[PDB]
Order: C-alpha cells, then structure tokens, then sequence
C-alpha cells in the first residue's frame, strides 16, 4: 500500500531522474553558467558581455 | 646671466580622436585572423570583427 512512485525514477525522461530530483534542479538557479562549449562563442560576436 | 629661449610643450595621450599624429605609413585591414594592430598608438593582439 506504500506509494513510491514519485521518488522512484520514471523512464519517459532521457535521465533517470525522478519527479522531486528535477524539480530540484529547476530550483537551483546559477550566477554564472559552467561549460556549454562557450569557445566557439565569444569569438566573433556582439553578444561576448 | 645671458637670456635662454624656451619653449614647452603639452598634450594628452589616448582620449579622443587624434589630429597631430607620426610618420608611419597605414596597412589595410584583415579580419577574422588574430594579428597584431596599431590604432593612433594603441597596440594590442587579437581578432577584429
Ligand atoms: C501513486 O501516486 C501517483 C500520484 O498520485 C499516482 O499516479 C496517478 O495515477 C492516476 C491513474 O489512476 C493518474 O490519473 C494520475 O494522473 C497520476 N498522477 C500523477 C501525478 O501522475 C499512482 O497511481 C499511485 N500509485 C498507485 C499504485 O495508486
């Protein structure tokens, strides 16, 4: 009768991430980002500020 | 005790746009490849776009 479904993972998503784990992502804005392969930006263009 | 002549000169360096400037003959312009510059006296290495 226990109901773990909405901590266990589900398949539908391309991770095994559960429904609190990205409802935590989603939460935990950034001040800077990390690496989004910004290398081939800020070459060249306008919006490098 | 015999009179001396004097003259005294003044200017600023990198403001605005120039009028007095040297003897130096001018390039063309490349872009898209890191090179050196020389703007009215500003150096500098990178790429222009
Ligand atoms: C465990 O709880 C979840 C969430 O309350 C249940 O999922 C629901 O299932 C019904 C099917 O009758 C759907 O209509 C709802 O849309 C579902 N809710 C969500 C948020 O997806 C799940 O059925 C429960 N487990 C059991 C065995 O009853």
């Amino acid at each position: 009768g226990f109901n773990f479904s909405q901590i266990l993972p589900d398949p539908s998503k391309p991770s095994k991430r559960s429904f609190i784990e990205d409802l935590l992502f989603n939460k935990v804005t950034l001040a800077d980002a990390g690496f989004i392969k910004q290398y081939g930006d800020c070459l060249g263009d306008i919006a490098a500020r | 005790y015999q009179p001396y002549r004097v003259v005294v000169l003044s200017f600023e360096l990198l403001h605005a746009p120039a009028t007095v400037c040297g003897p130096k003959k001018s390039t063309n312009l490349v872009k898209n490849k890191c090179v050196n510059f020389n703007f009215n006296g500003l150096t500098g290495t990178g790429v222009l776009t």
